RNA sequence: GCAUGGCAAGUCUAACCGGAGUAUCCGGGGAGGCACAGGGAAACCGACAUGGCCGCAGGGCUUGCCCGAGGGCCGCCGUC
RNA sequence: UAUGCCAGCUGGUGGAUUGCUCGGCUCAGGCGCUGAUGAAGGACGUGCCAAGCUGCGAUAAGCCAUGGGGAGCCGCACGGAGGCGAAGAACCAUGGAUUUCCGAAUGAGAAUCUCUAACAAUUGCUUCGCGCAAUGAGGAACCCCGAGAACUGAAACAUCUCAGUAUCGGGAGGAACAGAAAACGCAAUGUGAUGUCGUUAGUAACCGCGAGUGAACGCGAUACAGCCCAAACCGAAGCCCUCACGGGCAAUGUGGUGUCAGGGCUACCUCUCAUCAGCCGACCGUCUCGACGAAGUCUCUUGGAACAGAGCGUGAUACAGGGUGACAACCCCGUACUCGAGACCAGUACGACGUGCGGUAGUGCCAGAGUAGCGGGGGUUGGAUAUCCCUCGCGAAUAACGCAGGCAUCGACUGCGAAGGCUAAACACAACCUGAGACCGAUAGUGAACAAGUAGUGUGAACGAACGCUGCAAAGUACCCUCAGAAGGGAGGCGAAAUAGAGCAUGAAAUCAGUUGGCGAUCGAGCGACAGGGCAUACAAGGUCCCUCGACGAAUGAC
């Protein structure tokens, strides 16, 4: 049985006196109404911040981090291997309406990993390196300086 | 159309010649052997068999046939009025089968033998 | 208000078990699994990894997902496993249900539970 | 485990492997939510006249008469929800969404769990069906499909000692209630499914409560009509192995 | 929010298309959405697959003593 | 025990209840215009007897043809009389005839009638004559173009919101509208007419930056389709009317060419399969309608009736639905199967006829002005500087030019040619046809299952109900008595039933008559709950209960 089922007969239904399930004066006004008076409490606070830039002026960049690239190089048996070699590019989904892929050093990089991609982070680089591995950039990486 | 408002809408409500068959009954052995029906649409001229009513059993000649009401008239199948007339007692042609045919219709008897039409 | 007819028999059967055994974590687990499904556990291969140890089964006392790299091996058992995780698992272990455990192992003695 | 073929004489005639998803284990639960998925999704919008009730310029002399503040014209009382003749406070919409959502994976493994149920001689006694067979699925040669005759699948069912549920759902109940008006004066009990697989067989479809389905597309329904699992099934020989990669 | 159920680092398809037992239903359709990294107005940069300590359940042992997921207290890391 | 209280019994009143469904409600497929050739609508007529409805129109519930249909028929509507049908009626389909008056209403006037040949009025062509034509009004909503609130929200209220909503004016079609870039701007080596659907996104953008408001590109789909002028260069090679003669239009340019794969011109190359004009002209599918269509009406019992129970038997590419004196696959309609017709798709697709596409070089010959653009003031929008539009003023270039890419200017880059024109299909609605339903089931569902937009109300705009059910069959009550009596009553008849007898299935409560039990003319008012007594009670569905004694005997506990 379900609270509603269980009206008939309650007269209010849960609403207390009678004379309180009215108008939007029961909510304090209709729709926000007040946010800024009497419920202004737990509304974030009035005015402007900020700015944005057009939209397309605005590059997205698709990442991924060294520890899933890693995690799976084995299970990527349809990917070079080597003294393994992987372009993330086609290892990264989004890859394609993103500006470029950008590899994060977040995690752990257990194997000797040869990493092609347009960009990545101090930490990825150490990360990859520290390995015994090397970091390509690629062509559209060539956009450093 | 399967539902029954519409059925029975569609019967109470055929014009004229689609009528004809409401006012069919089965035809005895012998005849639907003879013409390949099992049955017909009763005419003025048959003689029937009453297989249901408190008349079941009687035999007699179709004497009235009408098609509004769906409904015929057989001689002596009928009904003692206060007055002490007699009138005849509607049937439906549903419990009724026809034992003999009046066939001085070319046409209906043209339908009855011919094997791509019924009558 | 458990609709799976088969969680429910597992419950029952867990019960069974830890009153009769001397068992401690079949009850246990039958309490948990009892609790809301969203209690219930959901744990990757890269916890297993790191508190487990070999000759000691692994208890999850709900469903194992396959995030993560597994290489010790032991013996998992839940009440489930994505088929990325028992592929993971049987490639260095071997991935039981709990159904089976109770049955290899009634005391259910040198087992370990994660979540 | 193996599957005992007959010939259309009810003579054993070879036998195959069952394939794998009559093993499915029988979760009842997520049939009948399939089931029950199947009967709404079929279901008609329906609702009352947006206006009804609403057709008058009626209003209320409010106080001073000694009568209750209601709308009224022609001294008739009209439109509010109290009134006779008035708008109906809550009523069906059309509006409303009467559909319900299941996803794939949820329903086809009801699906093959279904079929599972399919292979259990218990399941299909309990369910209610009358036969006298141990094996079951009834699964039968291809040659099925080329029968044209409804008497002929009563010779075989007779013969396979399944035409007794046949017998099962020869006779019709006349429900209780209105459905009656609305032409749902009638309803009878399911009894056997034939699943062929090139269509579905226009000899066996007319018989008392059969139903007929091919193996690509047969349902959770078909396959536990009511949301009860465990019909009892005759595939062929080639369904029978269609089925197994549904 | 919650109870239940499916799948799980993924998950769900929308319109739509084919099939059919033709509104049901079987198949296809992942466009796209949310989740998988955050920080910053922006430029831009970009994290602990676990380093330490308590310790509930549970387990272990030669019956207090170990191991202790979850939990708790810190460290450390990304960014402004 | 008057008046009377409480409960029940018999009869009534009343019409709930249950059952029933000729109506509603909603969804879906198909289809979709009518009208000066006088529509829709209204008025008045039209029948043997005819008030209402329906049809019809002085040829008046009808006339003629062809097909279908069939032995019956003369509407709803079952009376009386009479008639029609084998000279093939009824009925159904298509086509034709007739088709009063008012009505856009059109000779003029008028509350449906009148006065003395009429496209009235406004237009096009024009033989300048109403000679030939057009318009006008209607339609369920849908569509396009204009005019445009307020309650309300903001807890007041002005900008904002309700909302370009309601409502008003003008008008199209079966669909409208849009439409082959002076586009987009995931900026690109990219996309490639338009609607619509999904998403993009409650994103960008607006906003007393409050409340609120709110796209697009792209993407996935549906359906797909691309052309014609103006001009240059030609210069009457042309068009319309008429059978013809003949007349009219046209140098203020009919016609050829041509249209960003720019074109024209000159010199060349090659070729046509583009396009445009006209001819032919469907399949399939889908909607509807129709033909044909298997198998019991066997036995016994109950019953008014078998469609019930028991027994015996049958069909099924047909066990959808309905009817029939009760629960019917096999009694009848139908249903599956097969087949036929009409409509839409569509004057479309396909096919064919004619035309001729395209390329190179040269050439500043051509290419839409109150425009592009700026300014003043408004409106509108998400459009912010960067929406779309109105109005007042100002105002350019000529492809070697010009516009756009979300502020202005200059340059570059990329895109693209405004100020001429057309355009199939996919999308909206639901008047019309058909089908469907976990919708309602007569105080519901439409206002309307009934005489429904009826009766009735209002000067008018307008408002606006209630009413379903005899029975298997009318067998709808003969005859007799009574009575002022075709009333009513009595007796009697029919039927299973008249407590089914006419607003007639069932027949609740309030309530009324008569009557039974209890109480009762010395007595007090929430009408009762729980105890305990009197009186009353057919069975059934409950069967217990009373007294002696005795056993057991908590707390409590004596004389
Ligand atoms: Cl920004
Ligand atoms: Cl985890
Ligand atoms: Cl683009
Ligand atoms: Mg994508
Ligand atoms: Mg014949
Ligand atoms: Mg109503
Ligand atoms: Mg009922
Ligand atoms: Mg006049
Ligand atoms: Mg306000
Ligand atoms: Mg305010
Ligand atoms: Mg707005
Ligand atoms: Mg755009
Ligand atoms: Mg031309
Ligand atoms: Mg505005
Ligand atoms: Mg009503
Ligand atoms: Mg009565
Ligand atoms: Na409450
Ligand atoms: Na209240
Ligand atoms: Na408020
Ligand atoms: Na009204
Ligand atoms: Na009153
Ligand atoms: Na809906
Ligand atoms: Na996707
Ligand atoms: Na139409
Ligand atoms: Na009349
Ligand atoms: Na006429
Ligand atoms: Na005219
Ligand atoms: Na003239
Ligand atoms: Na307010
Ligand atoms: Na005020
Ligand atoms: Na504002
Ligand atoms: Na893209
Ligand atoms: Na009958
Ligand atoms: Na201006
Ligand atoms: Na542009
Ligand atoms: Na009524």
């Amino acid at each position: 049985t379900s609270k509603k089922k269980r009206q008939r007969g309650s007269r209010t239904h849960g609403g207390g006196s009678h004379k309180n399930r009215r108008g939007a004066g029961h909510r304090g006004g209709r729709g926000d109404a007040g946010r800024d008076k009497h419920e202004f409490h737990n509304h974030e606070p009035l005015g402007k911040s900020g700015f944005k830039r057009p939209q397309k002026v605005q590059e997205e960049a698709a990442t991924i981090d060294v520890r899933e690239i890693d995690e799976n190089v084995t299970l990527l048996a349809a990917d070079d291997v080597a003294e393994f070699r992987v372009d993330v590019r086609d290892v990264v989904e989004e890859a394609d309406d993103a500006d470029y892929v950008k590899v994060l050093g977040a995690g752990q990089v257990r194997h000797e990993l040869t990493l092609i991609a347009d960009d990545f982070s101090e930490g990825a680089r150490e990360k990859v390196e520290g390995a015994g591995g090397s970091v390509e950039l690629t062509d559209l990486g060539e956009e450093r300086q | 159309s399967k539902q029954p408002d519409k059925q029975r809408k569609s019967q109470r409500r055929a014009p004229l010649h689609e009528r004809h068959k409401q006012v069919r009954a089965t035809l005895s052995a012998d005849l639907r052997e003879e013409y390949g029906q099992r049955n017909v649409r009763v005419n003025a001229g048959d003689t029937v068999e009453v297989l249901r009513g408190d008349f079941a059993g009687e035999e007699g000649e179709v004497i009235n046939v009408d098609l509004d009401k769906a409904v015929i008239h057989v001689e002596d199948v009928t009904l003692e009025k206060t007055d002490g007339e007699e009138v005849p007692r509607p049937l439906d042609t549903s419990n009724v089968r026809v034992t003999d045919l009046d066939l001085e219709d070319e046409k209906r008897e043209a339908r009855l033998e011919s094997e791509d039409d019924s009558a | 208000s458990k609709t799976n007819p088969r969680l429910s028999s597992l419950i029952a059967d867990l019960k069974s078990a830890a009153r009769s055994s001397g068992g401690a974590v079949w009850g246990d687990v039958a309490e948990r699994l009892e609790k809301p499904r969203r209690t219930h556990a959901e744990v990757n291969l890269g916890r297993i990894e790191r508190y487990a140890q070999e000759d000691e089964t692994v208890v999850v006392p709900g469903k194992v997902l396959g995030s993560g790299v597994l290489q010790k091996d032991v013996t998992v058992a839940a009440v489930d496993f994505s088929g990325t995780a028992e592929t993971k698992i049987d490639q260095v272990g071997e991935a039981v249900s709990l159904e089976q455990a109770i049955e290899n192992n009634p005391e259910g003695s040198h087992v370990r539970v994660i979540r | 485990m193996q599957a005992t073929i007959y010939d259309l004489d009810g003579n054993t005639d070879g036998e195959v492997d069952l394939p794998d998803v009559f093993e499915t284990p029988v979760r009842s639960d997520l049939i009948g939510k399939a089931v029950r998925a199947a009967q709404a999704n079929r279901k008609q919008d329906y609702g009352s006249d947006e206006y009804a009730g609403l057709r008058t310029p009626a209003e209320s002399f409010g106080s001073g008469r000694g009568q209750a503040h209601v709308p009224k014209l022609d001294g008739r009382a009209r439109r509010v929800p109290q009134a006779v003749k008035g708008r109906s406070a809550h009523p069906p919409k059309t509006e409303k969404d009467r559909s319900l959502d299941l996803n794939d994976k949820e329903r086809q493994l009801a699906v093959r769990s279904a079929l599972a149920a399919t292979a259990d001689a218990d399941l299909v006694a309990d369910r209610g069906h009358e036969f006298d067979r141990d094996e079951v699925p009834v699964v039968v040669s291809d040659d099925f499909e080329d029968l044209v005759k409804t008497q002929e699948v009563v010779s075989l069912l007779e013969a396979l000692d399944v035409h007794a549920d046949i017998d099962r759902a020869d006779e019709t109940k006349i429900k209780a209630g209105q459905g009656s008006a609305r032409g749902r004066k009638y309803r009878r009990p399911a009894s056997i499914l034939f699943v062929t697989s090139d269509e579905p067989s226009t000899a066996a479809r007319n018989l008392a409560g059969a139903d007929v389905a091919t193996a690509s597309e047969v349902n959770t329904e078909d396959l536990a009509p009511g949301g009860a699992p465990g019909r009892l099934t005759v595939f062929t020989e080639s369904a029978l192995a269609e089925v197994a990669e549904r």
